[PDB]
């Protein structure tokens, strides 16, 4: 599940740039440094959170 | 029990396996919110409901 949940992290920052919105991609960014020294699945919350925000 | 009413049961004053329902492919989903799933078995809890 930890994989699904890292890709889905680095597809939001991904879509964030594309959608020119840098600061949201570098908080997300954020977010998948500190999920792959955790076993927080929360982080993926926040990272779609974020998204929808922008979008 | 339905939705609207569901029940309750208390686990209490016990060892609680995780693993066996952790590792068990009969279920279809998991997920843990506030502790990881992989350290249940580590993790003591004051009382557990379910």
């Amino acid at each position: 599940d930890k994989e699904w949940i890292l890709q889905k992290i680095y597809e939001i920052m991904r879509l964030l740039d594309e959608l020119g919105h840098a600061e949201a991609s570098m908080r997300v960014s954020d977010l998948i440094y500190e999920f792959m020294k955790k076993g927080d699945e929360r982080l993926l919350e926040e990272a779609e959170r974020l998204l929808e925000e922008v979008e | 029990a339905s939705v609207y009413a569901w029940n309750r049961k208390r686990i209490s004053n016990c060892v609680a396996d995780y693993s066996v329902l952790y590792n068990s492919a009969s279920f279809s989903t998991f997920k843990c919110y506030g502790v990881s799933p992989t350290k249940l078995n580590d993790l003591c809890f004051t009382n557990v409901y379910a």
